[PDB]
């Protein structure tokens, strides 16, 4: 049902089946490398794990979620093919990517080594989420690049979700920029 | 650079095939269960002693 | 990370940092809600465990 | 032995059962061998025909 309704999420912004199910194929391989590293290391099948599976469906797709946005973004704007448009899609987000992949993986390194009983549930929870992000990353990398440059194309509810969501962003570049001007009480706040 | 698999397609989608070939064999091999061994392991020495 | 890059290209603070603000906004609500209803079937749980 | 009175089982051992176990896995064996190949193949050549 996770699967299901992020499909359904990923559908209703991106407003194109492949646009989403680029992203969508990544998490079943993600997965399927979590169930082979989980033979090798010796993991078993739980509620734990597939608990850990549930919380990870969200997050094993931001990476392939951000690259089809950026490609999206520059067809969109500058009217580049699908090739070029992945190409500098690429250039821009590399890094971004790398960075959100590796933080997000190494925060739950630390639980795996807490001691007691409840190091043992950490223990699923973390090798399931970061061997499941980091698979997600590898795929995002390598193969997401590849299926934007080939299966896409060039180039209701979803013309009133686009003008919605430009509007909205409107008001927040506006509200933002009122924001800038009162960093104390904003810090105040904060605290 | 991710520019090497925009080209090459197919040098990515034999990876994603070995890894979801890989998973689907492993998934048979792999142990079902409720909870991991998460209580502390227990060993009983009985003696009776007439 | 994008609006140091904005700035260190020589854009000012506040032209960097709203303008990596105004760009990343469908990215980041988009990556938020898909976690946000992927977790939606775990607080609606009526059955069993 | 399938005509001997039920309740009577079988069991191969020794060379029997390695013998039996040796062409239980040949056709497995065989297709693995011929995916990993093509899988390769499509990887060095950039193309799902050569
Ligand atoms: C993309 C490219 C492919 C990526 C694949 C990553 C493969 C990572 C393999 C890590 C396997 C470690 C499992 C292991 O044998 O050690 C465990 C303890 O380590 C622990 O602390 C728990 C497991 C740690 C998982 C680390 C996840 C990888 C992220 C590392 C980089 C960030 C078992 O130890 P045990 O006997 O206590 O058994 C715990 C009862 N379940
Ligand atoms: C370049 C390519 C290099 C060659 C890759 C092919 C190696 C194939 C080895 C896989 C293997 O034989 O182990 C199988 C499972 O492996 C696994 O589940 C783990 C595989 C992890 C990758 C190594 C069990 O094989 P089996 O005979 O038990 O098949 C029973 C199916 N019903």
């Amino acid at each position: 049902e996770a699967m299901v309704l992020v499909f359904i999420v990923m559908y209703l912004f991106l407003h194109n089946v492949r646009y989403t199910l680029i992203p969508a194929i990544v998490a079943p391989i993600a997965l399927l490398g979590t169930f082979t590293v989980m033979l090798l290391a010796g993991f078993s099948i739980n509620v734990l794990t597939m608990f850990g599976m549930v919380l990870a469906i969200g997050i094993i797709v931001d990476d392939a979620i951000v690259v089809v946005e950026n490609v999206e973004r520059i067809m969109a704007t500058e009217g580049l093919s699908p090739k070029d448009a992945t190409s500098k899609a690429m250039k821009e987000i590399t890094s971004p990517i790398i960075g959100i992949t590796l933080v997000l993986a190494a925060v739950f390194l630390p639980m795996a080594f807490a001691s007691g009983s409840v190091g043992v549930i950490y223990k699923q929870f973390t090798l399931t989420m970061s061997v499941s992000i980091l698979f997600s990353a590898l795929l995002a990398l390598i193969l997401t690049p590849a299926l934007c440059a080939t299966i896409l194309k060039p180039i209701g509810f979803f013309a009133w979700f686009d003008r919605s969501f430009d509007k909205v962003t409107k008001k927040y570049e506006l509200m933002l920029l009122k924001i800038i001007k009162h960093t104390v009480p904003m810090m105040v706040i904060f605290l | 650079m991710s520019q090497f698999f925009i080209r090459r397609p197919v040098f990515a989608w034999v990876i994603a095939i070995f890894i979801i070939i890989f998973g689907l064999l492993s998934i048979p091999k792999l142990p079902i269960a409720r909870f991991p061994s998460v209580a502390p392991p227990q060993v009983n020495i009985s003696a009776t002693y007439p | 990370e994008f609006a140091k890059m904005l700035k260190e290209e020589g854009m000012s603070l506040i032209e960097a940092t709203v303008a990596a603000a105004k760009l990343r906004l469908r990215p980041i609500l988009m990556t938020s809600l898909a976690f946000t209803c992927g977790v939606i079937p775990l607080v609606i749980a009526t059955g069993a465990s | 032995i399938a005509k001997l009175p039920k309740g009577i089982g079988y069991e191969w051992t020794g060379i029997s059962l390695q013998e039996k176990q040796s062409e239980s896995q040949m056709a497995f064996l065989l297709g693995l061998s011929m995916l990993v190949v093509f899988l390769v193949l499509a990887a060095l050549y950039e193309s799902w025909a050569i």
